[PDB]
């Protein structure tokens, strides 16, 4: 009724290519989002970096694009910089890098595609209360 | 015992203190609840245990402790056997029906006076004797694992040492302490921040080599009062009743509560923090080392960088050690811990360490020690007073530390509402005030 | 007779007492209890502060609360059956109104009650001053939940009938009013507090020098409802403290009196002070200092210390607090220290 | 005499000195002494004190421009926290004036000698030969006392941040609380605003009706108080026609007649409830502070639905960015 | 002795009593009103 | 004090009690219950239910702004919201 | 200035201590 089916809908690939979604992944998302770890990343900001926010935005200016339902797929596979310059595999969860952070292993490109599909539906609802934090709330 | 020749029944307990008692079973009868609660809640724990998620993200008070032990965990704070934690509380809690099933007995069908069967050493307590040797056996009793943990620790498996060379990880305790001067010298030391006369303690070598000496020491005891009477000054000083007894001893758990409290909260060797929390400064101290590391990873000097304040944002200097992370973080420039301590220095912290041999294990460590600090509400939604709903996480320090404090207090409160009354037998003005006979009424008045 | 018919009837016994008062007591009283009730229950409170405040909503215990009539409003007693409403029992529960209901309803069962005290009082030979001690919160509630309100823009400002939202209107006067630093809410502290020793004190040190007159552990029965004696030596009174704090307390009269007088005092001393924040006449001011705060940048007092927080307080919370502003505030505007 | 001290012994003891002092005595007795001496002087003139981690000086002493509201002698700064700064460790004289040294003596003392006052609060009740769970009643203001400068201060690390003896301080420590644990939504707090409103309460109950049951011995020119005498054997108020008219004043059985449990009642009360509080504070001195329920309360869409404990949060925050400006060195307040 | 059911007592009792349990349910009721 | 009204540990001990109520009792907790199953309770006091506190689209709160023809706004505002 | 009249309040009252405890009226046991 509210969480409509195109406002659950978004971006797939940097060539505009839309996934929808249901309202079961949409769910994992947010499981996943809090279990792979909101600790630094509670709501919609950055407690190790504040720099950098989770705002559509920033996705899309990061580089690779990381606004695709895909682009983040690839950095929680494979991280990298806002350069995408150098892997931050070691200090970032990934699963390139599981025997880091445990969190990161029960993870699945289902599990994945969902806690991605949160992150870039999430500020649709919230407005700005998804990138800033403290101020907003 | 009924109602008329006793107490009300909110002092229900107190009727049993009256001839001898008839049950032992009341205190055996619970001392069963608390073996079966660590039956329940060991069992409830592992039930809700996951393998990855940090032990401590999963409110696991219970569970942590066994891994403190080095039991199902090794390398790191990973738990490779969720067998071992299972074993221990499904023991307990079936240990707890032999417990329970006699306590309960021996309070309804057996002798509702073994101060009459008394032979077997007995019952009544003004009986100067029966007491001393009582707590005597139970002396030698405690003692008797001081040494089952140097076993465990020194024969069966080892413990979990967080700075044990490698990392974290389950090692066995070779050479426990000799000398006197050490394991007897923290009593001595400072209580203050800088130095806790218990907490502070850097290894386990130190600790089974401590508890040894306890065994013996406290064994020594149960083998001395089980032999002899207590000397007149004894005897003249402390008055003598079931009550007082209760009344003393309480306030030693009181006291000890307290040392508990204020002893989860302070430290990462006991409580390793990779099954509990980081510990509080521990917290703002990782804050500190994520971001000096940030910056100086952005390309800032750090060490030179003059903070807003007239401090220096990264780095700021302390009266007795010259180094340490500046903040508000100072306070906390006494927390110590594995994660911190290669980047030390014999000043301090060192500029050309911190700089260049700071490695990536720690950034990770850091910031998950940034991340999950003992800040929470009721609620359960951990971080600061005025976060959003999202991530919650409770430090097991949080409620270890708060919960020990609020009940060792309380019974602080004990200590002196049965001293207060016990002290009254002692002349016999516990009852009341007589209203023929009071020394007030007959006294030099003040003027 | 006629009159004396319903008097004698309504006058005697039976067990819940309904008199004279009782007619307007039980009435106004009842309602009002149900007013907040219903509320925290099923009516909202959205269409006055775009706060959820009903159970029903999702609220919680500690949430849940009858909102207050939005700035739109001001002091109209916002009538059922007013032009504003209009017996619309939908609207009129929307626009808030349960409020100036649950309030003057309210304001009644208080007058209603304390007479009551009176009633009960007058017919049992006693001295009516609890009554009168009874004082101490009708001006309270007067002040707090009219007078303060009355003085401001609309009854919005006006306490909020809440757990939370009665916490509120702490922070809002600490923040705005800056009550904290005001000499009558002081004594209002003094008082309560005070009297709160002064009764935990008398309760405990009367149990303590009680006669044993009973036969056993159990002093709570040997005391006789029957005749008089006194049962706690007034003698092992004072020549306790007299000893221990220096003071005694001789006399019973005063002691079981000046009871009476430290709250019911520093209530009224408290009801004053609010009447101030009506006008918003307020103690936040205190000169002497910020008037050297001007110059000497670097002297600072725990007031100034202090007096910042509330500086914060506003530039946070009136944007959404005071919804009907539509205040705005860019990112820049707000004040904050360097780090967060 | 056999000895001199058994003199020494029995005045210490002396059930009748104008003003009894016991064993817990002769330590209460100076540990205050010093502790005052300390403060009423810190008070009218003492200098600054960099309180804070930084060196931002908060002056406060009457000589120093401070009103007796504003008044207060500052705390031990976050360059000592909880190591002990006590006189000797100090160069200079003025090394333990700046970086607020009075405190932890002032504090340190009274927060000890308290509670010998405590012991010697029942130390009379035992010379006395009167039951005694009266010391207790005492324990709870003491707590506090302790909890408001001795836990909070190891639970935070540093006396830094210990209700500042004086009077703005207070409200200063209070205020930044709120902010870092919302006490206000505290369920501890709660049932201690509860006992103190209601012994506030009580206390003006049972002195309400004593007086208003009263009894006969005046005219109206004489003072109706003047009716009893000190040592009197029957109390002066008739509890029967007492009992009488509350009982009846709503309900008839939420009354009291058994006068020893009334007594009680106001005991226990106020009591337990600050006791709680006491614990509350003490509670959240490790950081279990008060509830949460910020978004707690959302819509479908997952717009979000402000709870009127969002405002509560809302006044919280301007709360938490001003306090302690210029130290704070990071994002988050972990401490 | 016979004494009545509709008490002054219970009136009042009652306007509580009904009321109460009726709300009583009507929450117990909510517990559940998910989306 | 002589007290004479009809007893209380009679009755809630009483079989008649237990009898009569324990039929009607859960007959309110049930009419309750029922009064937000509907969700007529909604209706009944105006009380939005999740599915509908803001529009669709709009972020902004429908805040009732004349005190005198207040009831247009609620409207136009339940109006234009779903 | 101010400041001693803060002292001689502070002051005047910790000798109404002295009086009233102990020059204070005595409770007469009749
Ligand atoms: C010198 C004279 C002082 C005169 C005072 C007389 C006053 C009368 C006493 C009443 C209360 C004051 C007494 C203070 C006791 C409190 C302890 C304390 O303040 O000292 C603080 C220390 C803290 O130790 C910490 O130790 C830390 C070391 O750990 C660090 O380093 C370690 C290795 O070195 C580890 O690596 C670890 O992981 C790491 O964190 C740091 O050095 C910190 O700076 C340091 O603060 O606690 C401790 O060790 C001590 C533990 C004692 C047990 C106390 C229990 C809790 C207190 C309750 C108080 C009871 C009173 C209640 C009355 C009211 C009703 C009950
Ligand atoms: C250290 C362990 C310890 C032990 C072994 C005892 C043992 C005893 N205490 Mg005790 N006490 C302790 C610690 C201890 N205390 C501490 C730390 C305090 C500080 C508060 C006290 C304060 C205290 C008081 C004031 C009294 C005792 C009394 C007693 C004796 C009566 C037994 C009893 O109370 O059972 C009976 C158990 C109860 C009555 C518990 C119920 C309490 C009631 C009032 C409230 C009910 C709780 C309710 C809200 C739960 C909700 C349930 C919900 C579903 C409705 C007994 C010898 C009594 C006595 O005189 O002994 C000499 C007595 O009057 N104690
Ligand atoms: C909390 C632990 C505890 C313990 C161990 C006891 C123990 C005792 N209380 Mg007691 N009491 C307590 C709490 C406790 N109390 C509390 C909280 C209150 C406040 C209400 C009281 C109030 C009170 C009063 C007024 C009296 C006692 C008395 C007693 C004694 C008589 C026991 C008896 O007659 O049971 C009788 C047992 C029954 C009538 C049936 C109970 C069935 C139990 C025993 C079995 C349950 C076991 C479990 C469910 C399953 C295990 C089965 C097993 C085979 C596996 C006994 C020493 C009496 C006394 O004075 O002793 C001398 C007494 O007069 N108590
Ligand atoms: C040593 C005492 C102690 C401590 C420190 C803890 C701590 C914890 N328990 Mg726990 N627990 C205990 C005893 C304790 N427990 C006992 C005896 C039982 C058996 C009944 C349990 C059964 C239990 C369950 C089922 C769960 C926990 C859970 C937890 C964790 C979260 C609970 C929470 O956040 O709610 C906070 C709770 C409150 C604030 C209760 C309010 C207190 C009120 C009633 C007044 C209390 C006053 C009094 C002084 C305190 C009583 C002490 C306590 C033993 C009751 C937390 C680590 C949760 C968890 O982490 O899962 C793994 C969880 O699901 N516990
Ligand atoms: C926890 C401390 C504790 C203490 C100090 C006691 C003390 C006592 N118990 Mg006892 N008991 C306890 C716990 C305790 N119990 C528990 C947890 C249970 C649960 C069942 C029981 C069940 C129980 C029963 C049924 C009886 C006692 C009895 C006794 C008394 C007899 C003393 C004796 O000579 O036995 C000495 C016992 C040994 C030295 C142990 C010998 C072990 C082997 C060699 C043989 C024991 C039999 C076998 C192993 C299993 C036991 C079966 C059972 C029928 C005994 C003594 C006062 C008796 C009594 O009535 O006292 C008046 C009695 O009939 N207890
Ligand atoms: C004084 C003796 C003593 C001390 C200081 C310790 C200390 C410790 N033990 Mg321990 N332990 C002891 C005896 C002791 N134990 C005994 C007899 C046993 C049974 C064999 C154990 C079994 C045991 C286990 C299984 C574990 C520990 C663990 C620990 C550590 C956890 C922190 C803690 O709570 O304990 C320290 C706190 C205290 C000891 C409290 C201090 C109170 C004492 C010093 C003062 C008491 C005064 C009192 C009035 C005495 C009256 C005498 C008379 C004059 C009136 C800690 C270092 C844990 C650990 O570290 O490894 C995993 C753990 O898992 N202990
Ligand atoms: C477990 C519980 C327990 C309980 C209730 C008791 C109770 C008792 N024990 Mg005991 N004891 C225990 C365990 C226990 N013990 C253990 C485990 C051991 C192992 C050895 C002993 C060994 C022992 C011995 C050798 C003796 C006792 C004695 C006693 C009795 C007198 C104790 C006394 O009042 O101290 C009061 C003491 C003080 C208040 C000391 C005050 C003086 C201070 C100033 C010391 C100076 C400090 C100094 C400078 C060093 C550091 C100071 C400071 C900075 C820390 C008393 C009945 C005595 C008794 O008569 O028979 C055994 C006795 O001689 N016990
Ligand atoms: C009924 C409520 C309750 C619950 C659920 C707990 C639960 C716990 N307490 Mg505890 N405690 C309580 C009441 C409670 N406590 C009270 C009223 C006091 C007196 C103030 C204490 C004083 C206390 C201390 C000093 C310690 C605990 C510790 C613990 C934890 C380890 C249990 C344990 O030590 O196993 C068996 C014993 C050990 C593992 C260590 C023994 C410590 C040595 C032997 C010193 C003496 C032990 C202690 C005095 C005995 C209490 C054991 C406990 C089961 C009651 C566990 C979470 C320990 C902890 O901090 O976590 C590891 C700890 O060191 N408690
Ligand atoms: C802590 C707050 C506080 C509460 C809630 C409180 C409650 C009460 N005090 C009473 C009495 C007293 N209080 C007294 C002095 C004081 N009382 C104080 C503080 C309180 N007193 C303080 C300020 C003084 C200290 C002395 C005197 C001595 C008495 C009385 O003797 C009397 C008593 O005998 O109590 C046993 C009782 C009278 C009952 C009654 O008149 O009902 C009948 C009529 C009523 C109450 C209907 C009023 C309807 C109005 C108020 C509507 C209000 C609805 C909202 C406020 C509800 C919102 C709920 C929130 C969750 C938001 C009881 C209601
Ligand atoms: C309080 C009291 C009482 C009682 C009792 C007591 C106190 C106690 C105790 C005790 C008890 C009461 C005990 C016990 C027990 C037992 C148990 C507790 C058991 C068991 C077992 C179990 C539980 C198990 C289970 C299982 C198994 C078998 C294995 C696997 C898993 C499972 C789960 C399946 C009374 C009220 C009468 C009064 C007096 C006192
Ligand atoms: Mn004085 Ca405790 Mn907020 Mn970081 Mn500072
Ligand atoms: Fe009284």
């Amino acid at each position: 009724a509210e969480l409509t089916p195109e406002v659950l809908t978004v971006p797939l690939n940097s060539e505009g290519k839309t996934i929808t979604l249901t309202e079961k992944q949409y769910l994992e998302g947010k499981r996943l989002f809090q279990y792979a770890c909101a600790s630094c990343h509670v709501g919609g900001i950055t407690k190790t970096n504040p720099s950098l926010d989770l705002r559509t935005e920033t996705l899309a200016l990061a580089t690779p694009p990381r606004d695709n339902i895909e682009g983040l797929v690839d950095y929680m596979k494979n991280p990298t910089t806002y350069d995408g310059e150098q892997e931050i595999a070691e200090v970032h969860p990934s699963l390139r890098s599981a025997d880091i952070f445990p969190k990161m292993r029960n993870l699945t490109e289902k599990d994945l595609v969902a806690i991605a599909g949160h992150i870039l539906v999430e500020p649709k609802i919230l407005g700005d209360k998804w990138g800033g934090g403290k101020v907003y709330y | 015992d009924q109602e008329s020749s006793g107490f009300a029944w909110w002092a229900g307990n107190a009727r049993l203190i009256n001839l001898s008692g008839k049950l032992l079973g009341a205190h055996v009868a619970h001392a069963g609840l608390i073996v079966f609660w660590a039956g329940a809640m060991t069992l409830f724990e592992l039930a809700h245990f996951i393998p990855e998620k940090p032990m401590y993200e999963q409110g696991l008070i219970l569970i942590p402790h066994i891994a403190t032990l080095g039991w199902g965990v090794g390398p790191g704070g990973e738990v490779v056997d969720t067998f071992p934690f299972f074993v221990v509380g499904v023991v307990h809690l079936i240990s707890s029906a032999v417990l329970g099933f006699g306590g309960v007995y021996h309070a309804i069908r057996g002798p509702e006076t073994l101060e009459e069967y008394s032979s077997f050493f007995g019952y009544d307590w003004k009986d100067k004797n029966k007491m001393t040797t009582i707590l005597g056996f139970h002396l030698i009793v405690l003692g008797i694992g001081a040494l089952l943990l140097v076993a465990k620790a020194m024969f069966f498996g080892g413990l979990y040492d967080t700075w044990a060379p490698g990392g974290g990880d389950v090692r066995v305790i070779t050479n426990p302490t000799l000398d006197p001067r050490v394991i007897f010298g923290y009593l001595l030391k400072s209580p203050f921040g800088g130095e806790g006369w218990i907490v502070s303690v850097n290894n386990l070598e130190d600790v089974v080599g401590g508890h040894i000496w306890i065994g013996l020491i406290c064994i020594a005891g149960g083998i001395w009062h089980i032999l002899t009477t207590p000397f007149g000054w004894a005897r003249r000083a402390f008055i003598w009743s079931g009550e007082a007894y209760l009344s003393y001893s309480l306030g030693a758990l009181s006291m000890m509560g307290f040392i508990a409290t204020c002893f989860v909260w302070f430290n990462n060797t006991v409580y390793p923090s990779e099954f509990y929390g980081p510990t509080g400064p521990e917290a703002s101290q990782a804050q500190a080392m994520t971001f000096l590391i940030r910056d100086q990873k952005l390309g800032a000097n750090v060490g030179s960088a003059q903070g807003p304040t007239g401090l220096g944002k990264y780095l700021m200097r302390s009266p007795t050690g010259e180094i340490i992370f500046g903040g508000e973080t100072m306070r906390f420039w006494d927390f110590r811990g594995p994660w911190l301590e290669p980047l030390r220095g014999p000043n301090g912290l060192d500029l050309n360490k911190i700089k260049n041999d700071i490695q990536p294990w720690q950034e990770r460590r850091a910031a998950e020690y940034m991340t999950h600090a003992p800040l929470g509400s009721l609620n359960s939604v951990g971080g600061v007073a005025t976060e959003i709903n999202s991530v919650n996480f409770v430090s097991p320090r949080s409620w270890l530390a708060t919960s020990h404090f609020v009940l060792a207090f309380f019974f602080l409160v004990g200590h002196l509402w049965h001293a207060g009354r016990a002290r009254a037998a002692a002349a016999g003005f516990e009852k009341g005030i007589d209203r023929e006979s009071e020394p007030v009424l007959s006294m030099p008045s003040l003027d | 007779g006629w009159f004396d018919i319903l008097d004698d009837w309504l006058k005697r016994d039976r067990f819940v007492f309904v008199g004279w008062s009782g007619i307007l007591l039980f009435p106004c009283a009842y309602l009002a209890l149900g007013g907040w009730l219903t509320g925290t229950t099923f009516v909202t409170s959205w269409y006055t502060h775009g706060l959820a405040s009903s159970y029903l909503e999702g609220c919680n215990f500690l949430t849940v609360a009858v909102s207050t009539p939005a700035n739109s409003m001001g002091h109209s007693l916002l009538l059922l059956w007013g032009p504003e409403a209009q017996g619309d029992f939908t609207r009129w529960c929307q626009l808030g109104g349960l409020w100036t209901f649950i309030a003057l309803h309210g304001a009644f069962g208080l007058i209603g009650f304390m007479l009551r005290q009176f009633e009960i009082a007058r017919l049992v030979g006693v001295r009516p001053y609890n009554a009168i001690a009874f004082s101490a919160p009708i001006a309270v509630f007067v002040s707090v939940f009219l007078i303060y309100p009355l003085g401001q823009s609309s009854w919005f400002f006006a306490p909020s009938f809440g757990v939370a939202a009665i916490f509120r209107f702490l922070l809002f006067f600490q923040g705005f009013h800056n009550w904290t630093l005001n000499p009558f809410h002081m004594m209002g502290v003094a008082g309560v507090l005070g009297g709160a020793l002064l009764c935990a004190i008398h309760g405990a040190t009367v149990e303590n020098t009680l006669f044993q007159d009973g036969e056993g552990a159990s002093t709570f029965r040997a005391f006789n409802p029957t005749q008089a004696e006194e049962t706690y030596s007034m003698v092992t009174a004072n020549r306790f403290w007299s000893q221990i704090f220096g003071i005694a307390f001789s006399n019973k009269r005063w002691l079981h009196f000046f009871m009476l007088f430290v709250p019911v005092t520093g209530l009224w001393m408290s009801a004053i002070g609010v009447v101030g924040l009506a006008l918003n006449l307020r103690s936040y001011d205190f000169i002497s200092q910020e008037i050297r705060a001007a110059e000497d940048p670097e002297f600072e007092t725990f007031y100034t210390k202090n007096l910042l927080l509330n500086e914060g307080i506003r530039a946070w919370m009136a944007p959404q607090d005071q919804p009907h502003e539509n205040f705005v505030f860019p990112e820049e505007v707000l004040p904050r220290g360097n780090a967060l | 005499s056999a000895n001199l001290w058994e003199r020494f012994c029995n005045w210490v003891t002396s059930t009748d000195n104008r003003l009894y002092v016991g064993w817990f005595g002769v330590i209460m007795i100076p540990t205050l002494l010093a502790a005052t001496i300390c403060f009423v002087i810190a008070f009218i003139a003492a200098p600054p004190v960099d309180i804070d981690g930084i060196r931002e000086p908060v002056s406060g002493s009457l000589l120093y421009g401070n009103n007796i509201i504003t008044g207060a002698v500052v705390p031990s700064s976050n360059a000592i926290g909880l190591h002990f700064y006590p006189i000797w460790e100090a160069a200079s004289l003025d090394e333990w004036l700046y970086n607020g040294g009075p405190y932890q003596l002032i504090i340190f003392h009274f927060l000890l000698g308290a509670s010998c006052y405590m012991g010697r609060q029942w130390e009379l009740s035992y010379r006395l030969g009167m039951r005694p769970w009266i010391c207790v009643a005492y324990s709870a203001p003491l707590a506090s006392a302790f909890a408001v400068f001795l836990i909070y201060p190891i639970g935070q690390g540093s006396f830094s941040d210990g209700m500042p003896l004086g009077i703005s301080g207070t409200f200063n420590f209070m205020i930044v609380f709120q902010a870092e644990h919302n006490i206000l939504m505290h369920p501890f707090h709660q049932l201690g605003v509860a006992g103190v409103f209601g012994g506030a309460l009580f206390c003006a109950m049972h002195g309400s009706l004593v007086t208003s049951s009263l009894i006969r011995e005046t005219t109206e020119t004489e003072s109706a108080n003047y009716g009893y005498k000190f040592g009197q054997e029957e109390e002066t108020y008739n509890i029967v026609a007492a009992h009488g008219y509350f009982g009846r004043l709503i309900f008839q059985y939420a009354s009291f007649n058994n006068s020893r449990s009334l007594h009680f009642f106001l005991a226990a009360w106020r009591v337990v409830g600050v006791w709680f509080a006491a614990l509350g504070i003490s509670t959240m001195a490790f950081n279990l502070n008060g509830f949460n329920f910020n978004h707690s309360v959302i819509d479908a869409k997952g717009n979000v639905i402000n709870t009127w404990a969002d405002i509560i949060n809302r006044a919280n925050l301007g709360m938490e960015v001003m306090h302690e400006r210029n130290a704070h060195n990071f994002p988050l307040d972990l401490a | 002795v016979s004494y009545p059911i509709f008490t002054v007592r219970w009136v009042a009792v009652h306007t509580l009593a009904v009321p109460t349990i009726f709300f009583l349910g009507a929450i117990a009721a909510m517990q559940f009103i998910q989306r | 004090g002589t007290t004479g009204e009809r007893p209380f540990s009679d009755i809630i001990t009483s079989v008649r009690y237990w009898v009569i109520h324990s039929i009607t009792i859960p007959a309110l907790f049930i009419a309750g219950w029922l009064f937000v199953s509907t969700g007529l309770a909604y209706d009944v006091f105006g009380t939005p239910r999740p599915d509908s506190y803001y529009a669709q689209e709009q972020r902004s709160i429908p805040l009732v702004t004349d005190r005198f023809e207040a009831k247009q706004q609620v409207e136009t505002f339940l109006e234009q919201l779903k | 200035m101010e400041t001693i009249t803060y002292v001689f309040i502070f002051a005047c009252i910790i000798a109404l201590f002295f009086f009233a405890i102990f020059f204070r009226e005595p409770p007469r046991i009749t």
